[PDB]
């Protein structure tokens, strides 16, 4: 519940559908309901999975956002007193994407991560691990910040391991990681240089394994590559 | 304008 | 509750934060909480409440859309039978629209419409009322389509009795009224006709009192003047 | 592509 009375490959299906009415909210939780059915995913399920729950906190964390900005503004010098709404609103939803990275993070810790035995799965879910717990970072301002922004660098770190000795440097899966992790050193970590020569090594040797690839893989791997050079440019 | 992630 | 602890001013405050942010369920949550406070809004608060469920609303509605278009597809001659999912999702998506409208409805019958006495809100909440019944009989499809249909109709009407009586022909309530209750003849009420005589008649009429607006007047009128003429295009 | 309201 209230996924346990939904056949597995019905929650599936209507994964998918919510993906198509862009209603991730419902998306993430057929795919969580999918998840505690116990089975392993496969890789179009993983994909599901990490979709609905990027879309749902990447909303959160863009309001979020919106409302430590205003909540910023209102302490700078001359701000007139507004009372505690901005304040308490700013942690309401901070609450809610707080408990967002605590159920993806659950269903990785209970029990998709023990499972994962190949490359693409365990690395796929190391780098979801990392991801949830950096936008815990992003939000975290007390006496846990560092264990959290531990907890984001081991993921992403392990994850990385794996990536380097089991996956090409064109994957797309090692891509996305290794872009995920260079941001997280850039912004979370305090570290532009390591986030630098990061993105920098990664496109480096994906652009000279590109050769070995067909048109469709070439092209996706290309995308992410892409997403490397953004930063390259804005960081440098 | 925003770095990107994935 | 969930509002009544909050003051009436703070609801405000954070429905306003919640639409720079575009968190559209709090800011409707927030509204709703403000009008069970039992004053009556100002017009600054119509148009937050009014935005916050439009948005809510529209995102439902945009949803069932791509869900019915399936569920047509899945019954067209030839389609592989996939099951009930289609259906149950798009009716889960439906019971939910159909709740948002429901609460709608019920604050503006309780007591919105029945202390608004000046045009401006009187004419806003019976729009509103129209434009809930009209999203109610967008999936309506039983023995109660009719009764709804004409629900939206009384509501349209008597506002725009109202409006026609009450305010000027550039007004925006009354032009945005004209716009919607057109829209309801044309795919509603199945007369084509009908719509695209009430976007000319109201078009024509604004534009002739234009010249009696400030700089600033003329500006809003005309957008929703645009909206008219947009219809109108389409539909001629 | 769609009809407008308001
Ligand atoms: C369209 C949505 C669905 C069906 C859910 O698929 C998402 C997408 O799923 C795959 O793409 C993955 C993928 C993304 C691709 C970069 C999107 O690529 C294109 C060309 O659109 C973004 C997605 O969020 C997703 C699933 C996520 C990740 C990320 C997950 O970390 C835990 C690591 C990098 C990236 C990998 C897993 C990509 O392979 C596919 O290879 C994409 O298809 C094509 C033709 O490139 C498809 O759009
Ligand atoms: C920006 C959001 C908030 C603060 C909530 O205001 C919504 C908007 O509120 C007012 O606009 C109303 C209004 C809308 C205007 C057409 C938006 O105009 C511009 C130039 O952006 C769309 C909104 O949904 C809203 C509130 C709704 C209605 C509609 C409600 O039926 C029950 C009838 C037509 C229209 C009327 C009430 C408009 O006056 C204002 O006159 C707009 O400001 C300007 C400069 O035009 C402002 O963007
Ligand atoms: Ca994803
Ligand atoms: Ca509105
Ligand atoms: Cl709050
Ligand atoms: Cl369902
Ligand atoms: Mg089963
Ligand atoms: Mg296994
Ligand atoms: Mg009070
Ligand atoms: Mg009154």
């Amino acid at each position: 519940g209230a996924m346990g009375s939904m056949e597995r490959a019905s929650l599936i299906q209507k994964a998918k559908l919510a993906e198509q009415a862009e209603r991730y909210e419902d998306m993430a939780a057929f795919m969580k309901g999918a998840v505690e059915k116990g089975e392993e995913l496969s890789n179009e399920e993983r994909n599901l999975l990490s979709v609905a729950y990027k879309n749902v906190v990447g909303g959160q964390r863009a309001a979020w956002r919106v409302l430590s900005s205003i909540e910023q503004k209102s302490n700078e010098e001359g701000s007139e007193e507004k009372g505690p709404e901005v304040r308490e609103y700013r942690e309401k939803v901070e609450t809610e994407l707080q408990g967002v990275c605590d159920t993806v993070l659950g269903l990785l810790d209970s029990h998709l991560i023990k499972e994962a035995g190949d490359a693409e799965s365990r690395v796929f879910y190391l780098k979801m691990k990392g991801d949830y717990y950096r936008y815990l970072a992003e939000v975290a301002t007390g006496d846990d910040k560092k264990r959290i922004i531990d907890s984001a660098r081991s993921a992403y770190q392990e994850a990385m391991d794996i990536s380097k000795k089991e996956m090409p440097p064109t994957h797309p899966i090692r891509l996305g990681l290794a872009l995920n992790f260079s941001v997280f050193h850039y912004e979370i970590a305090n570290s532009p240089e390591e986030a630098i020569s990061l993105a920098k090594t990664t496109f480096d040797e994906a652009m000279a394994d590109l050769h070995t690839l067909s048109e469709d893989s070439y092209k996706d791997s290309t995308l992410i590559m892409q997403l490397l050079r953004d930063n390259l440019t804005l960081w440098t | 304008k925003r770095r990107k992630s994935v």
